[PDB]
């Protein structure tokens, strides 16, 4: 569906965030998915690997309690050591490529803190009945 | 860049003649070609989109087709009101480009 | 008081090495025909990107290695299930052909007889064929008999240079560089994202690059390192030049039974007079392209520096001659008449046993072809080396560079849709 | 429905000028808008454009000299040009991008359904 | 689980809608999933393709904001040009096979309008904090 | 991520329930997923099967209306015939291994009753509009 | 004399332990597919089948 895709990258993170489905809709089907085991086996291998990549990201969102929707609020505070910019500065003057580089150092830390959704689920059961 | 040419430079036609002009691209543009017309002193108008799609407000006598590097515009029966310069534009590759136009004169 | 927010579908990427898949042209045993990629066509899937300047480097492009890897694999798969000419690795009794042969053909054709096997494993037969001297050794014998196994290419298999398109697998995208006069490396200010590449014909040749794309405006000269005399220099013309190659000597072939379901194709007598293969180049355009190349070479070597073109000195046919494949016949043509100038008839030889990629032999044995051959190609480029006034000579290189010369505009990256940023929203 | 345009002008080389268009009976907030120019004897050169999310596109032939902007509150479009040349003499037009075949986000279709009347600019001494 | 399956198709859309899980539970495992690369390779290829089909439909529901549950309200109005029947007429007198044929012409249009969930998510963030 | 995994099994079900993500995060990638079709084909086959197993469990949760989160309340009452222990007895004195054995006999019965989510969805549509 | 196929193609010998017994084979659908069986009595091979 190259009606629009990574062209979102030409603008700011704020603007790009309004078209997230544009890329999502292009992540599951390569040319081989639209369409002598020699050579042909590679197409089979590629399809399998594409599936695995997709599912790994979905599993991570599941674990974090962010499965479903494009945007997920986490209830985990942002650390002051991760960046030092105005919120509006990053959303209006930075692109996603720039941002990803700027906070690459904290990827594992941030993800580790998203394990807190597990504590939230225990609390919710106790007060839910 | 996609270089677009048109032929003939102008066409001399008469009323109720079935007529046609063509457009060419230096490189394939798939089916991403659109036809426009302009009369002297007037703003442009779009008549055919995506090689062969019709547009409301455009008489049924206008039609066309094409792909790759070769496209054709035709009029089933030419009317006096159809005198215009006709143009092709391509939207396949940025920058968008257009041809020089073909003038259709009616006698 | 900011909070972590997770975003999915983020338009970012990183360089990656993955497998690209081919696509076919629809419109039938022409190699690619069996190992079909499934037809595509209405796929002008091209999106312009704003800003996002990205870098390219054609000498580090892994796509080149894939093209090499799969074409050689397919070559073997197509030719593996054929005859295996074990019985032809025998002693030859040869004489000279005494027919009406011109001076330029003296010593070229041998008439050889031998004891060949039959379908009935009791008996032998007396068989003869004409041979070209380049495939025969005087002790006579076939020249590759003492080295490795020889086969016969299947007569119905045709390795036609059908253009092949490549597309990304899911999770990947291809970035195309549209920068005018890009020299092959560094930042490319104008990039578009595509689903697939244009088609590229699998043309394998030496010295001159045939039937490729043309430069948009100027003749382009690029190399990994301009000042390194150990490197090959790639020249792309903005104007095509035609070359007309012919193979005279109308002939036929004989189908010889060699075993129970196995047949060998022998070369019959020539009809009419005997002449050599050759190619025609228009002197007017050859002179123009070299002048254009020099004008551009002077940009890096000095416009007060005399530039000379000279012969393809080296130790073998695969080094010194211009290799062509027309009609299934393999040609080794003399280009010394082209690279002779300080700032056109080219005689040509043919062979049946072709090693292609060295390795161990392969020896597909191009079968004899009946009638005559006429083949006209588009010269689109040139590969040179320098010896260091400076002198350039036709260069070398593997088939890899006959891909690189077209592949340079494309790069593949991996999409990474998931990431985070601060927001004011808490769950 | 139309694109209402400003009148024409004469300026000296090196001059700056602002052009504008307005949306009659529609909202500009729902469409991608573009400017083109028609030099005497020529067809329509695309000059600039802005998408529905405020992202922009420019030709290298005007980039750095021309700026496109929108103010949806008043349904108006602007084209601001600096350092104009005699070679920039043309009739300038606004046009409403034609509806795309399938959703793209803020990525234009690059063809037009609605054209304005034309605003000439002459640049000379 | 052929205890019940496509037999739902014998009745109206209304009635059939009460047994949607009956088919869903039979979409992931063929005989080869219950259980010399020659011939056997086909079973591997089939299993992979079945997975791909499943995931593509799930991805589409994800994009539309309809991931989870059998029935999803979209907040996209129905066009009067798509059909001209009483709501009760289609639910009580038509089958799903008949319905699918009747509105086949609008499949892409309807799906394209389900992209509106993206606008809803942007609005929700802005007023959610 | 063997930072912690099945070690949860050493304690009670109650305690173990607080670390469910610990195992979930280790279910999609074997060594072959971190990294001559002879022999190598086995790695391809294994990756495919791992995917199928994952998806089958996710599909079941989807059908039950329990897709997402680690803990799902079902609104299906527990039968007195399934076990005879104090709720606190099983959560504080039993492990998950012991529990799984104790109620193995009712696995299909319990799952069959989770089909009730379908009736709940029909009721919800009717009163939702 | 000669074997009759000697001049045409290769000849082999079937493995003595391999027996191509006419064992009934059943076929099943892959996931995502189903098989419709026609029970119409005196069905002539084409057209509508009222009982499936
Ligand atoms: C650069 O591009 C040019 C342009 O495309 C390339 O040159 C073209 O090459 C093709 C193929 O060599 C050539 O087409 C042939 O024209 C002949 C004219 O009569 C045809 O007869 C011939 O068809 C026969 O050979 C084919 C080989 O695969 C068979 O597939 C085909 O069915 C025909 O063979 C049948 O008939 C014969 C009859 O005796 C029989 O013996 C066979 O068994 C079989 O039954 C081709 O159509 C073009 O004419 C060439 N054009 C030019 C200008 O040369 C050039 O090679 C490219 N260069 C590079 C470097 O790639
Ligand atoms: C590729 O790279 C180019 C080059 O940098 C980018 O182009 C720039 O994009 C930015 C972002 O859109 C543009 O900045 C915007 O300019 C608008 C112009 O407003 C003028 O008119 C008003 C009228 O009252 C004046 O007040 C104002 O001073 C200007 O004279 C602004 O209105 C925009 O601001 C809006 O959003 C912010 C968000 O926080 C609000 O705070 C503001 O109040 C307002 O609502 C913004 O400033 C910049 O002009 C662009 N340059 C050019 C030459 O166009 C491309 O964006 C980039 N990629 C893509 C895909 O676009
Ligand atoms: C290659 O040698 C063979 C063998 O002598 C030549 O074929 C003979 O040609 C004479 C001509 O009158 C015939 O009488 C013989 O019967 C032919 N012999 C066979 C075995 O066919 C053949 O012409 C020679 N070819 C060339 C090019 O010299
Ligand atoms: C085929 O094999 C025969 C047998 O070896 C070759 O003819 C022999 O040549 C030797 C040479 O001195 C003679 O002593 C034998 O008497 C010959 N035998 C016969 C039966 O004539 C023959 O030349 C071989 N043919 C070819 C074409 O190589
Ligand atoms: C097969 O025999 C040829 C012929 O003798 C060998 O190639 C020759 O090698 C010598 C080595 O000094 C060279 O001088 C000759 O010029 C070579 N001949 C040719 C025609 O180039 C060849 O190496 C042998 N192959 C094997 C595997 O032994
Ligand atoms: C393409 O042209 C650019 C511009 O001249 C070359 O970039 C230079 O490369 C040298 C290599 O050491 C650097 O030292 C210079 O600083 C580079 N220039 C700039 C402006 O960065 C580039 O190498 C050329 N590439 C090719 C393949 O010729
Ligand atoms: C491009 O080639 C030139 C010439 O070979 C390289 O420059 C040489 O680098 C070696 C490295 O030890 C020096 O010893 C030579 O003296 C250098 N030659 C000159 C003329 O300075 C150059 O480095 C190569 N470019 C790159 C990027 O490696
Ligand atoms: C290159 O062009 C020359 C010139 O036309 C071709 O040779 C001519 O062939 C005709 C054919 O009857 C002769 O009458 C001429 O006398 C020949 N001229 C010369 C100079 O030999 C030549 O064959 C062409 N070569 C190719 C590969 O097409
Ligand atoms: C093409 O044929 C010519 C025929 O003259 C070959 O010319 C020789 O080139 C070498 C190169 O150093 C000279 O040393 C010889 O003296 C040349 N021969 C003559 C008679 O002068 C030329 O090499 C051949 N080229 C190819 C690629 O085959
Ligand atoms: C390379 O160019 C030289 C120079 O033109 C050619 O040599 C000349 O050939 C003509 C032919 O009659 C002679 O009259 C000249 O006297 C030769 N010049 C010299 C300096 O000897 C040479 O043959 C060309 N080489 C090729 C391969 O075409
Ligand atoms: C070399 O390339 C040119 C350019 O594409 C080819 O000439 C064109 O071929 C197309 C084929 O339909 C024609 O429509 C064009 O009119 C041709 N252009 C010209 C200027 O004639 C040319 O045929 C190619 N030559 C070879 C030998 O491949
Ligand atoms: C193998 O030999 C047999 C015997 O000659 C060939 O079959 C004969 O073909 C002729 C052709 O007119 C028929 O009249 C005979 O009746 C055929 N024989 C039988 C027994 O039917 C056969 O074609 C040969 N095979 C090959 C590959 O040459
Ligand atoms: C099975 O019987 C039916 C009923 O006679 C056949 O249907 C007829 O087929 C012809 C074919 O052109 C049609 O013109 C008739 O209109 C059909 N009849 C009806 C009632 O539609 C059917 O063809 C038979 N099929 C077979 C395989 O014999
Ligand atoms: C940020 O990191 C510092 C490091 O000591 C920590 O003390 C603080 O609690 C962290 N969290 C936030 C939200 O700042
Ligand atoms: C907010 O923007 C102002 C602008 O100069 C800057 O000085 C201040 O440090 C910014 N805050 C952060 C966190 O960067
Ligand atoms: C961490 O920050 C350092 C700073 O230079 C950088 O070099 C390193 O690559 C960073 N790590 C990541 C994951 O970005
Ligand atoms: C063919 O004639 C040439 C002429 O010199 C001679 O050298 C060669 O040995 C002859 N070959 C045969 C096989 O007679
Ligand atoms: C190749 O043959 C064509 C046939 O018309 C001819 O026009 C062309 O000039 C020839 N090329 C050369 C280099 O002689
Ligand atoms: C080569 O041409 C350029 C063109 O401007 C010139 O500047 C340069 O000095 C010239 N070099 C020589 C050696 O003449
Ligand atoms: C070769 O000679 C035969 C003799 O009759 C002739 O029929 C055939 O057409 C010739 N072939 C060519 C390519 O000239
Ligand atoms: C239905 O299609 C018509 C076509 O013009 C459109 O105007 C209308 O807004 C669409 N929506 C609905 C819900 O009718
Ligand atoms: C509702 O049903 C009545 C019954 O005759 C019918 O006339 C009317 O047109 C129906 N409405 C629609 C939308 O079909
Ligand atoms: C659209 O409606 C026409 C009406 O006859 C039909 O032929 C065509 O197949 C329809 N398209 C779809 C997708 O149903
Ligand atoms: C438990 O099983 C008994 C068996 O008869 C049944 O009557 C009862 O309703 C079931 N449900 C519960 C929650 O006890
Ligand atoms: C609750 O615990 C007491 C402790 O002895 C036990 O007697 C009683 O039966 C328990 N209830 C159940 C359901 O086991
Ligand atoms: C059901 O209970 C009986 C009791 O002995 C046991 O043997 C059998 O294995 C049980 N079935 C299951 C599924 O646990």
């Amino acid at each position: 569906v190259f009606l629009g895709f990574l062209g979102a990258a030409g603008s700011t993170m704020g603007a790009a965030s309004m078209t997230l489905t544009v890329q999502a809709r292009n992540l599951l089907s390569g040319i081989v998915q639209q369409q002598l085991t020699v050579w042909g086996i590679k197409q089979l291998q590629a399809r399998v690997l594409a599936v695995e990549r997709y599912l790994r990201d979905q599993q991570l969102l599941g674990i974090w309690g962010c499965s479903g929707k494009l945007i997920c609020c986490t209830n985990v505070p942002w650390n002051s050591s991760w960046s030092n910019r105005n919120l509006s500065e990053i959303w209006d003057n930075m692109t996603w490529l720039q941002w990803d580089k700027e906070i690459s150092n904290y990827t594992q830390i941030i993800y580790g803190l998203l394990e807190e959704s597990q504590n939230q689920q225990e609390k919710n059961e106790q007060d839910l009945l | 860049d996609v270089v677009m040419t048109q032929s003939p430079g102008f066409r001399s036609v008469t009323l109720k003649e079935k007529v046609s002009i063509t457009c060419q691209a230096s490189q394939t543009i798939g089916t991403n070609l659109h036809w426009y017309q302009q009369k002297p002193g007037q703003s442009p108008k779009l008549l055919i989109k995506y090689s062969s799609q019709s547009i409301s407000g455009v008489p049924s006598r206008f039609s066309g087709s094409g792909s790759g590097t070769d496209f054709t515009l035709t009029i089933n029966s030419l009317e006096a009101d159809d005198a215009a310069t006709y143009y092709c534009q391509q939207t396949n590759s940025f920058p968008c480009t257009f041809g020089p136009g073909t003038k259709v004169e009616i006698k | 008081n900011l909070w972590v927010t997770v975003y999915y579908g983020v338009p970012v990427w990183k360089d990656a090495e993955t497998t690209l898949f081919c696509a076919s042209d629809a419109k039938k045993h022409n190699v690619w025909a069996t190992h079909a990629c499934v037809p595509t066509d209405p796929n002008p899937q091209e999106i312009h990107l704003e800003n996002v300047t990205e870098e390219f480097n054609m000498w580090k492009n892994n796509m080149v290695e894939q093209m090499h890897t799969d074409i050689i694999s397919l070559w073997d798969q197509s030719l593996k299930p054929c005859v295996k000419l074990t019985p032809l690795c025998v002693t030859l009794q040869c004489t000279n052909v005494t027919n009406n042969i011109t001076d330029d053909m003296r010593g070229e054709l041998k008439n050889c007889s031998f004891n060949m096997t039959t379908e009935l494993r009791d008996k032998k037969q007396k068989v003869y064929s004409l041979f070209y001297r380049l495939d025969v050794v005087q002790i006579y014998r076939l020249i590759n008999c003492n080295t490795s196994a020889i086969t016969q290419a299947c007569p119905k298999v045709s390795f036609e240079p059908i253009p092949i398109h490549y597309c990304a697998p899911a999770g990947f995208a291809i970035l195309k560089c549209k920068d005018k006069k890009f020299n092959g490396t560094g930042p490319c200010p104008s990039v578009s994202t595509v689903q697939c590449t244009h088609g590229i014909k699998p043309v394998v040749s030496t010295q001159l690059l045939l039937n490729g794309s043309l430069a948009e405006e100027e003749v382009m000269i690029r190399s990994e390192n301009i000042t390194n005399n150990a490197k090959n220099i790639l020249v792309q013309f903005n104007t095509p030049v035609q070359i007309n190659c012919t193979r005279p000597n109308n002939n036929t072939r004989k189908s010889i039974r060699i075993g129970p379901g196995q047949w060998f194709y022998a070369t019959g007598d020539i009809i009419g007079d005997i002449r050599q293969a050759h190619c025609n180049v228009s002197k007017a355009t050859w002179n123009e392209t070299l002048g254009k190349v020099v004008k551009q070479l002077r940009k890096h070597f000095g416009n007060n520096t005399i530039i000379r073109f000279a012969n393809s000195s080296g130790g073998d046919l695969e080094v010194t001659t211009h290799s062509f494949n027309c009609g299934g016949e393999f040609f080794y043509c003399n280009t010394s008449g082209l690279f002779n100038s300080t700032w056109i008839t080219l005689p040509c030889r043919i062979k049946q046993i072709i090693n292609m990629w060295q390795r161990i032999g392969q020896a597909m044995y191009a079968p004899p072809i009946q009638g005559v051959i006429r083949c006209v190609s588009n010269i689109t480029g040139l590969i040179l080396t320098r010896d260091g006034t400076e002198t350039f000579r036709p260069g070398g290189g593997d088939m890899r560079d006959n891909w690189r010369s077209e592949l340079y505009k494309y790069k593949v990256v991996k999409i990474e849709p998931l990431g985070v940023a601060p927001t004011r929203c808490k769950r | 429905v139309q694109l209402v345009q400003s009148g024409g002008a004469l300026v000296q080389p090196g001059a700056s000028l602002r052009l504008s268009c307005a949306a009659s009976e529609f909202s500009f907030s729902t469409h991608d808008m573009h400017w083109v120019r028609q030099a005497p004897g020529k067809g329509l050169e695309w000059v600039s454009g802005i998408n529905i999310h405020g992202g922009t596109y420019y030709p290298d032939s005007v980039k750095g000299r021309f700026t496109i902007s929108r103010d949806s509150a008043k349904n108006s479009l602007y084209l601001q040009m600096s350092s104009l040349r005699d070679g920039d003499t043309a009739v300038y037009f606004c046009a409403r991008g034609g509806k795309p075949i399938y959703y793209s986000g803020g990525y234009p279709s690059w063809y037009f359904d609605l054209w304005g009347p034309g605003t000439p600019i002459t640049i000379s001494s």
